[PDB]
């Protein structure tokens, strides 16, 4: 039906510069205000800019006033947000939102792109093995970008495997814990194992956890 | 200068009614009729389920109502269905502001018990140490509802430096699951008697302690 | 302007003393009438132009919803205050009513018979009013 396709999200460091574009399709685009919604990972919504749907009027919030640009193209049917002077507090999934007229009422909804600011650079992770019904683990700390893959004992082993979602550290990496509770007989008499993967760093290690 | 205040978390089971409160001030919520309801499921665009206080956009259940008293709006949903669990946001027209939104609400529509979370505490691992290294793993598991707190202390000595925690998610048996991590350097491990994970689950805590061993 | 929010509004009424569900229609001739669906005249833009007073224009007609002598509702090219801003006043059942203050007399769709049975009684049939959305 309508349809908003924002484009140009990625990582961009503290400082650098982006601008995302949406496709608007199925509506008289001219004749109806926008605007750019952001939502930081697991936080609230927050309403950037809008325009006036002729593009005679910008509107700001004061996070983004000098630093954040809204405009448009009415014969290409695109949306536009320049965002300069990046800093990591404008981390959020950017919303392409269109007006009900001029109203700040929004019918129709983009998926949204996803912008990170970050200044971590790619790195592999350490492997440390969590010792000890009886629960032994594994710690994968400061690695990024996300994801890594973690599996025990070449995946022979699948009973009461759970591997947690990631904790963003203030130093911008990743962190995960992956732990498997066994038969506290079974000490002593096997070994239990885990293999981590973090692709974007070509990271394939194994680690051995034992009392 | 500053955004509307909802619950941070609002429970019926099926069947039931709710309300979602919105409060703001007199020069959004208490100054014109154009308070707006947002509903936002994982992962996708919120969606708008309630404009100028009271109205419903085609489609949008009747089960959905809005009101306004002073600088209160409320929404509320009669007979709660599961797929009404999600995100709430409510949001308001400024004269000067443009669109200030509420914190959000997370709706949960009971489906399970109220289960007690698993704790599983870690020390530092021996080859962490000897990298100059040491991190005390907390893992909390199969609880419900999906909303802990987590405090860690020394000795009964509270401490927040070096703490990060992460946000619960559900697991596959739609309990949820949480992590929490207290970085130190070696010798401040090697300093105290002990080192304890607390997590409170529905007023209840569960402790965990470990030493230097 | 970004001062007051431009609202785009099918306005919908079935009542009070009402027959059927009317959307207020503004055709090109002028003419305000009943109409049994949304459709492209029965389209609405309403701007403010005081703190509670509204103006309400056709969009596709580009005619203002004006108020004549006895209540009677036409749409008119040229905006006048006196007889096309109201007073929009939302009644805490959620229904919309729009008060003329030089006419002393709300926005409805009666016809010319129903306003003079009724010009005495404190209330006009068809006065209330829920703003609905567009459906693209």
């Amino acid at each position: 039906e309508v349809q908003l396709l924002e484009t140009g999200g990625g990582l961009v460091q503290p400082g650098g510069s982006l601008r995302l574009s949406c496709a608007a399709s199925g509506f008289t685009f001219s004749s109806y205000a926008m605007s750019w919604v952001r939502q930081a990972p697991g936080k609230g919504l927050e309403w950037v800019s809008a325009i006036s749907g002729s593009g005679g009027s910008t509107y700001y919030a004061d996070s983004v006033k000098g630093r954040f640009t809204i405009s448009r193209d009415n014969s290409k049917n695109t949306l536009y947000l320049q965002m300069n002077s990046l800093r990591a507090e404008d981390t959020a999934v950017y919303y392409c939102a269109k007006d009900n007229w001029q109203e700040l009422l929004f019918d129709y909804w983009g998926q949204g792109t996803l912008v990170t600011v970050s200044s971590a650079s790619t790195k592999g992770p350490s492997v440390f093995p969590l010792a000890p019904t009886a629960a032994l683990g594994c710690l994968v700390k400061d690695y990024f970008p996300e994801p890594v893959t973690v599996s025990w004992n070449s995946g022979a082993l699948t009973s009461g495997v759970h591997t947690f979602p990631a904790v963003l550290q203030s130093s911008g990496l990743y962190s995960l814990s992956s732990v498997v509770t066994v038969p506290s007989s079974s000490l002593g008499t096997q070994t239990y194992i885990c293999n981590v993967n973090h692709k974007p760093s070509n990271t394939k290690v194994d680690k051995k956890a034992e009392p | 200068q500053a955004g509307l205040t909802q619950p941070a978390s609002v429970s019926g089971s099926p069947g039931q009614s709710i309300t979602i409160s919105c409060t703001g001030t007199s020069s959004d919520v208490g100054g014109y009729n154009y308070v707006s309801w947002y509903q936002q499921h994982p992962g996708k665009a919120p969606k708008l389920m309630i404009y100028d206080v009271s109205n419903r956009p085609s489609g949008v259940s009747d089960r959905f109502s809005g009101s306004k008293s002073g600088n209160t709006a409320s929404l509320t949903i009669s007979g709660l269905q599961t797929e009404d669990e999600a995100d709430y946001y409510c949001s308001s027209w400024t004269r000067s502001s443009g669109l200030v939104f509420g914190g959000g609400t997370q709706l949960t529509v009971l489906g399970q018990p109220k289960a007690a979370p698993s704790v599983t505490l870690f020390p530092p691992s021996s080859e962490e140490l000897q990298a100059n290294k040491a991190t005390l793993v907390c893992l909390i598991s199969d609880f419900y509802p999906g909303a802990v707190t987590v405090a860690w202390k020394a000795d009964g000595s509270p401490v927040k430096a070096g703490v990060e925690t992460t946000t619960p998610s559900k697991q596959s048996n739609n309990k949820y699951a949480a992590s929490s991590y207290l970085s130190l350097t070696p010798e401040q491990w090697k300093s105290h008697r002990s080192y304890s994970c607390q997590v409170t689950h529905e007023g209840s805590t569960v402790e965990k302690t470990v030493a230097p061993t | 302007g970004w001062g007051d929010p431009i609202r785009l509004r099918h306005l919908y009424t079935s009542g009070p003393h009402g027959l059927s569900s009317c959307f207020l229609r503004i055709r090109a001739d002028g003419v305000v009438d009943c109409a049994r669906g949304q459709s492209a005249h029965s389209l609405l833009e309403i701007k403010a132009v005081a703190l509670r007073t509204v103006a309400i224009k056709g969009v596709h007609s580009v005619r203002y919803l004006c108020m004549g002598a006895d209540g009677k509702m036409q749409g008119l090219l040229q905006y006048s205050e006196e007889d096309c801003a109201f007073e929009e006043e939302i009644r805490p059942d959620g229904y919309n009513v729009y008060r003329s203050e030089k006419h002393r007399l709300p926005v409805s769709l009666s016809s010319a018979k129903q306003r003079q049975l009724y010009k005495n009684r404190g209330f006009l049939p068809l006065s209330h009013f829920l703003p609905m959305l567009p459906m693209v």
